[PDB]
């Protein structure tokens, strides 16, 4: 969840109306961002 | 006819900032490369259905119009919803020294031979008036875009010495003026004393500026999987290779929608609408299972000093399924709403009836003066002023010890204790933070759908593979 | 009773009685975009120096030298290949 | 000699099949666009 | 206190050197708002 | 700090109660973890 009250983005939106879907839908794409960002750094790493 | 394939018409200028020798890939509401383009010559074009009728065509987002005229015959457009002068509407009209732009509450317009016309009917209300803002407005292709974001209304056109019904080329247009209209436009409608319209999507373009910062050409990014392979790259120029673009999927056709045979509907009639409700101490919990969680009749029932969702921030509770439904039904003072809710303190808060601080669900407050107050005052409710601790969430503590302050015993009431039940009767004499209210909490637990309390929907066939 | 009677326009001196002319002002605040705003004061330009500037709501810091650049008629100020803004047309005298 | 290679969407990952959320992902810039180059140069190295 | 002083005139009374106990402020009137920043109110009674 | 009111746990715990707390707190988590990812990032390129 990353601090999100679901980690399904279908629930946020048809549980919140959009102001508050935007905080919640913010909150996972920092979360799932950093995990992309962490894997592709273990890939260039173990690429090398 | 009617439709025409448009080639690559319609680029505008999408800001006002000057770039070099760059091309720039921007996201705007843009009419796609070979689009069709709706060509009004039949229907509507020569006489057409002119001093009798004239459909009245729709303004999705944005709108680009075209015309190879050069006789003037199309003077002017009007953009609004009603356009009967029920609501506001915006009228541009061109004559041949000056540009009239109004916005006001218009009825209709003369225009829907030609010796005089264009007088007009009825006006009133009017809130603004442009006067020759640009000042004017072998063929001449008359392109113009007309767009409304957040309130302003931005007009951009350009003229291109043209015989050919939109010849190949590219040419952008210019932007020519900025309105702050702040009006809503879901219709539009032209005047005569030929035609084409395109409609705005929104869409990536890359758009190619010279030195100069003209814009020569574009790539509509979703045209084909060149066009895209070049947003993609940012160039006009693709080397030789093998170029990764935008993922693929497959689309839904159909929404499938299965619930339960449960068409019993959920008793909020006989909480929300009893005609005693229950103290703040002994605060009512009833369970709400196996039914239909329609809450039409809440809104139906009457107003609400206070509707607040914690959790489900709509009203629109329709569409959920619950696992897990209460409704706690007490009466309050109206200066004591603001404590029942998460985080809050104060003697309700704290010793009658306390939330959980991870609480979902909704607390709805009434006023209920006209049922609860009594002239004598209504002693039936009762809080808990005086508590030896703080109350737990949805903890129901109905002891009827009488508490002792402090060391002392204080058997009885008086010298040093307190019975902790204290009476305040409501009276119709009181203001609105004293007159009772009637607050029912609903709390709702939303764990996926192991059971059933679900919205007034209907279910589908199943269809599978 | 009427209001069409003369009350105050004759001096009837007193502190009570003399005629005051009053004015007074909604300022609406709606939500579209507003179109009355006070007027915004301007200072001389100076190029050649590094500077503090806002050119019609755009602000930064720089040094303002002639442009050779040839902006459109509508274009107001201009971006680099990285989008950071590097010329402006200046709202009164036009020069880039 | 080489290694598994994998391509990543970054939008169907963060925002898989969300309109809002790509909106809103689309406010973090290039992020999304230096990872899939960085997959892209995995990718190619391993066949190198 | 029997008078407050004038917005203008803000009266500053320091305290020092005691003991406190929040049931008291409670206990003097019901209350329009009581909103704490940095603290959370009825954590107060622990070192304020 | 990383924004919070204090660096230290036991004195935003002290100080409010969970529903600031824990955003208090979120913000500590965010920061810590950029830090220790960071740490470890550099210490693979190291040991590579
Ligand atoms: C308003 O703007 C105009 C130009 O947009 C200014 O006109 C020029 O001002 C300079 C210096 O004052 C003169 O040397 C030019 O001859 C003016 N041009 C014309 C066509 O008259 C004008 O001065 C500005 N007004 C104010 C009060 O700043
Ligand atoms: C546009 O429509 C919305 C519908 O809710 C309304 O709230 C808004 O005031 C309208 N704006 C106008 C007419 O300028
Ligand atoms: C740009 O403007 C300059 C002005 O002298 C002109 O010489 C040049 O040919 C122009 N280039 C284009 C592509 O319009
Ligand atoms: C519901 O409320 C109405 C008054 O609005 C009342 O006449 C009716 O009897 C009530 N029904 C029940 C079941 O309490
Ligand atoms: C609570 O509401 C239910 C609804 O049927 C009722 O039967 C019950 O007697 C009520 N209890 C109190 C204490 O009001
Ligand atoms: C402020 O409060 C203190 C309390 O001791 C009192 O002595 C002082 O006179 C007050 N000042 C004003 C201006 O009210």
């Amino acid at each position: 969840k990353f601090g999100a009250i679901s980690s399904v983005l279908n629930d946020i939106l048809s549980r919140l109306d959009p102001p508050e879907a935007e905080v919640q839908i913010d909150r996972l794409i920092t979360g799932r961002l950093q995990s992309l960002q962490t894997y592709v750094t273990q890939q260039l790493i173990r690429a090398a | 006819q009617s439709y025409t394939n448009s080639f690559t018409r319609g680029v505008y200028y999408p800001d006002k900032v000057f770039r070099s020798s760059v091309l720039h890939l921007t996201q705007d509401l843009f009419l796609p490369f070979f689009s069709n383009v709706t060509w009004f010559h039949a229907i509507s074009g020569t006489n057409g259905t002119k001093r009798f009728d004239n459909p009245v065509l729709p303004f999705n987002d944005g709108v680009y119009f075209a015309s190879t005229e050069k006789s003037n015959i199309i003077r002017g457009w009007i953009f609004g919803t009603t356009l009967d002068s029920k609501t506001q509407s915006l009228l541009i009209v061109n004559n041949a020294t000056n540009v009239f732009i109004k916005v006001c509450e218009f009825q209709f317009c003369n225009d829907p031979m030609e010796s005089e016309s264009g007088v007009y009917s009825s006006a009133n209300n009017c809130t603004f008036e442009y006067v020759s803002q640009p000042f004017l407005m072998f063929k001449n292709l008359r392109e113009f875009v007309f767009k409304n974001i957040d309130g302003y209304f931005k007009i951009y056109s350009k003229h291109t010495p043209i015989g050919r019904d939109f010849p190949q080329g590219f040419s952008a247009l210019e932007p020519l003026v900025d309105l702050p209209i702040g009006i809503n436009i879901t219709r539009f409608q032209t005047l005569l004393a030929d035609y084409y319209v395109g409609y705005l999507q929104p869409r990536t373009f890359l758009l190619k500026y010279n030195e100069n910062g003209t814009i020569t050409d574009a790539v509509d990014c979703a045209l084909d999987p060149l066009s895209e392979t070049k947003c993609t790259l940012k160039s006009f120029t693709v080397e030789k290779g093998i170029y990764q673009t935008s993922n693929f999927r497959v689309q839904p056709t159909e929404s499938i929608v299965r619930f339960p045979n449960v068409t019993n509907l959920c008793p909020f009639h006989e909480v929300f609408n009893a005609t005693r409700f229950a103290s703040v101490y002994a605060w009512n919990r009833t369970r709400i299972s196996n039914c239909v969680a329609d809450y039409s009749v809440l809104y139906n029932f009457a107003p609400f000093f206070a509707f607040k969702c914690y959790g489900v921030s709509p009203t629109k509770l329709n569409d959920l399924c619950f696992t897990n439904v209460y409704a706690d039904s007490f009466v309050i003072k109206g200066n004591e709403v603001s404590q029942i809710a998460p985080g809050q303190t104060g003697n309700i808060a704290d010793y009658n009836y306390k939330l959980p601080d991870d609480f979902t669900g909704c607390v709805i407050a009434w006023n209920s003066n006209k049922l609860d107050s009594k002239h004598s005052g209504n002693y039936d409710y009762w809080y808990r002023s005086f508590r030896k601790s703080k109350l737990k969430p949805f903890e129901r503590d109905i002891s009827t010890e009488i508490y002792q302050a402090g060391n002392k015993p204080c058997k009885g009431k008086g010298p040093n204790c307190y019975f902790p039940l204290q009476s305040y009767g409501f009276r119709p004499t009181y203001g609105v933070g004293h007159q009772p209210y009637r607050v029912v909490v609903l709390s709702f637990e939303l764990l996926h759908a192991p059971a059933t309390v679900c919205g007034p929907k209907k279910s589908t066939n199943l269809v599978k593979n | 009773y009427f209001p069409l009677q003369s009350y105050g326009f004759r001096p009837t001196y007193g502190v009570g009685h003399q005629p005051y002319r009053v004015v007074v002002l909604s300022f609406e605040l709606l939500h579209a975009p507003a179109t009355v705003c006070g007027p915004k004061k301007s200072t001389n330009l100076v190029k050649n120096k590094c500077v503090n500037f806002n050119f019609n709501g755009l602000t930064g810091t720089g040094v303002l030298t002639k442009s050779n650049k040839k902006f459109l008629p509508f274009q107001q100020f201009g971006r680099d290949i990285v989008d950071t803004t590097d010329a402006v047309r200046d709202p009164q005298t036009l020069e880039i | 000699v080489s290694m598994t290679k994998t391509s990543v969407d970054c939008t169907m990952y963060i925002c898989g099949d969300s309109t809002e959320c790509s909106n809103l992902l689309l406010q973090y810039g290039s992020f999304c666009t230096q990872l899939k180059r960085a997959l892209t140069g995995i990718a190619v190295e391993q066949d190198k």
